[PDB]
């Protein structure tokens, strides 16, 4: 998954696990068990006008911090005082969202940055992205180094009788080593046996 | 502010440290704590500040 | 199109025991001929689950708003396709985002936007004798849907909708979890032949889907189908017949289980490591 947004230049440090601040508290929270990358680049040449760019908003008030990967798009009046506001936005009752003012003559810390957060998992389930690596043929009954969907190893591959459910790709033994694998092109199950013995 | 060679030191005591009030009027380019986690600062209580 | 139904009788709640029900595959790894210890959100063994029905003749259309504490085990015994889906959310009143999973007579629809749900959301099937058919007629769930974020619609089909008269022939079990903005659904279908009181046995639920919805969920509600025909005069709020279905609700907690995989890779038994000292 790819999450995209635009923030201020000073707040790019807040896109990380275990951070505090208004972006990490009220707008976008990363899990502590995060796997993936965060990418950010300056976009002062596209998101700022000479009069100002008030298209990008952010939440400034909230009753509690967000949960990881949770999104709040509500626009109820935030009661900061000791009186019901009845949704009229008076004194001590604020509108929750405010606007970034992006002008091309801002300091670098106030210029807009575009942020993309890529999130994925590795080496447990069937995958469909892969990289630029190129495949080879299947050599069975010999000692080979293998790379199956990114999982590397060494051993002997043989035809198997195990039968995986459709949501399974790898098989593990009691010592938690991978001993079976589904070939990603022929969809056949193979057993992986070590090479040294005796 | 003071010059770095004659930096200033101020004592802080007897006040609630609700730093969320800095969200509207301040934007810091560097913020790093040592010995504590930023997500725990709201539950703690500080000595000799 | 949104009505407050009537002609409903009063009754206290009913409870039942869960005889080692509600176990699911906790990863996507294949294991064979082994005993594996796992900690996760499970439904404890011999738990007190709540029982809801809907038999008319007495009318009983149960669909209250129930909590969604940490996850939900949901089971449904039916013969004529009465439970159609659920709605999940916190306020369910268009001030916050909500998730809707529904089964029309033709598609499965998943939508995560801002709904204004009714006090009594339902669907409705109409029965003609002149024409030889039960047909899907009403869909009265929400009034508005403004700022949608996620949407999925399955390939078209057509269900049966025909009202049977035998015994409960289909058991469908679901586990709903909500973590890191992912709504995970595990599911299992089983053929049964039963009259009441959710049965005993062991079957492990397999992973169905992970939806990236990213909303807060604290309550949920079930969507039932109505029956209207030439024998239901009423106007539109008293002229309805319920049907026959039952569903049971229980809540998950973090437990340690010991699962048993046979040689074919299927989970066939489990031990709840905190039920007794024996376990
Ligand atoms: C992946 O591509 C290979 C070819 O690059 C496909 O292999 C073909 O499989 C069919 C079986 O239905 C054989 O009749 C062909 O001779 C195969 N081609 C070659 C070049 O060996 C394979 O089917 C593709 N993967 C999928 C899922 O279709
Ligand atoms: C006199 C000053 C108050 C002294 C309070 C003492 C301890 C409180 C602990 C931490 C305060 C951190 C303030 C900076 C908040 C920046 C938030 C952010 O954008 O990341
Ligand atoms: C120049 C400027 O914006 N000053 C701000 C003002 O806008 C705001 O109302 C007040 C309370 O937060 O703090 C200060
Ligand atoms: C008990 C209850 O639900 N009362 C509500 C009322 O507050 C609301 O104004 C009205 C709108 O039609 O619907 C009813
Ligand atoms: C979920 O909604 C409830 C509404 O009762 C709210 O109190 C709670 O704070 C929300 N979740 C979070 C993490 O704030
Ligand atoms: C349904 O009943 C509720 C009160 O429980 C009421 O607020 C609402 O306006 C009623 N709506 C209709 C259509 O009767
Ligand atoms: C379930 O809990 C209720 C709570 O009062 C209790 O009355 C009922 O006896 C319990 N059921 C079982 C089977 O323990
Ligand atoms: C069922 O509801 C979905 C929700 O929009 C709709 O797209 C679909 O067309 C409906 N079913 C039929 C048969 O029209
Ligand atoms: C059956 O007849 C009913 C009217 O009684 C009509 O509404 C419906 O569309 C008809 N369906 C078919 C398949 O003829
Ligand atoms: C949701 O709807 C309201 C009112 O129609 C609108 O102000 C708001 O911008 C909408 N949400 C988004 C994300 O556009
Ligand atoms: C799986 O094992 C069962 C007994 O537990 C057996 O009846 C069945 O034939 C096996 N499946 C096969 C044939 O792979």
């Amino acid at each position: 998954y790819a999450d995209s947004f635009v923030i201020r230049g000073d707040e790019v440090r807040q896109i990380a696990p275990g951070q505090t601040g208004k972006i990490a508290d009220y707008n976008y929270k990363l899990p502590d068990d995060f796997t993936g990358c965060v990418i950010a680049w300056n976009s002062n040449n596209l998101d700022s006008k000479v009069g100002g760019n008030y298209n990008y908003l952010y939440r400034l008030f909230r009753k509690s911090n967000l949960k990881p990967f949770e999104r709040d798009i509500s626009t109820e009046i935030y009661q900061a005082g000791s009186t019901p506001c009845n949704g009229v936005e008076g004194f001590n009752c604020y509108f929750p969202l405010q606007s970034y003012g992006f002008q091309p003559t801002n300091g670098v810390g106030y210029q807009p940055y575009r942020v993309v957060v890529l999130s994925f998992e590795l080496l447990h389930a069937p995958a469909t992205v892969c990289g630029p690596k190129k495949s080879t043929n299947l050599v069975k009954n010999k000692c080979v180094n293998f790379n199956f969907n990114g999982l590397t190893g060494t051993g002997v591959l043989t035809e198997s009788n195990k039968k995986f459910l459709p949501f399974q790709q790898f098989g593990r033994d009691i010592a938690d080593t991978t001993d079976a694998v589904r070939d990603p092109q022929t969809l056949e199950i193979l057993d992986i046996t070590p090479c040294s013995f005796g | 502010f003071a010059s770095v060679y004659a930096w200033n030191r101020k004592r802080i005591s007897n006040c609630v440290a609700d730093y969320s009030v800095l969200y509207n009027s301040a934007s810091f380019s560097t913020f790093k704590c040592y010995g504590v986690s930023p997500t725990k600062l709201n539950d703690l209580c500080f000595t000799n500040v | 199109q949104c009505v407050n139904l009537t002609t409903r009788t009063q009754l206290p709640p009913a409870y039942t025991n869960s005889f080692t029900r509600g176990v699911y595959y906790p990863d996507k790894v294949f294991r064979s001929s082994v005993l594996h210890s796992t900690q996760d959100l499970f439904l404890p063994f011999f738990s007190n689950v709540t029982w809801f029905h809907a038999i008319h003749v007495t009318k009983r259309f149960d669909n209250p708003v129930l909590p969604f504490n940490d996850g939900v085990y949901f089971a449904s015994t039916e013969k004529s396709n009465i439970i159609r889906g659920w709605i999940f959310g916190t306020t369910l009143d268009s001030k916050t985002q909500s998730l809707l999973i529904v089964n029309n007579a033709t598609n499965v629809v998943i939508k995560v936007c801002e709904f204004q749900f009714c006090n009594d959301p339902f669907l409705g099937v109409y029965y003609h004798k002149n024409n030889k058919s039960w047909m899907e007629s009403e869909f009265r769930v929400y009034s508005s849907a403004n700022n949608c974020t996620f949407e999925y619609v399955s390939q078209p089909f057509l269900m049966d909708l025909e009202g049977k008269q035998g015994n409960f022939k289909n058991l469908r079990e679901f586990v709903f979890k909500n973590i890191d903005g992912y709504f995970k659904i595990y599911s299992k279908h089983t053929p049964i032949n039963l009259v009441r009181d959710l049965p005993q046995g062991f079957s492990a639920l397999e992973p169905l889907v992970d939806l990236p919805i990213g909303i807060n969920i604290t309550r949920f509600q079930t969507l039932l189908a109505l029956h209207r025909s030439y024998l239901t005069p009423g106007d539109s709020s008293s002229g309805w017949t319920a049907g026959a279905a039952a569903y049971y609700v229980g809540y998950l907690q973090p437990r340690t289980f010991l699962l048993k995989y046979n040689e074919n890779g299927t989970i066939t038994d489990a031990v709840d490591c905190a039920l007794d000292p024996l376990s």
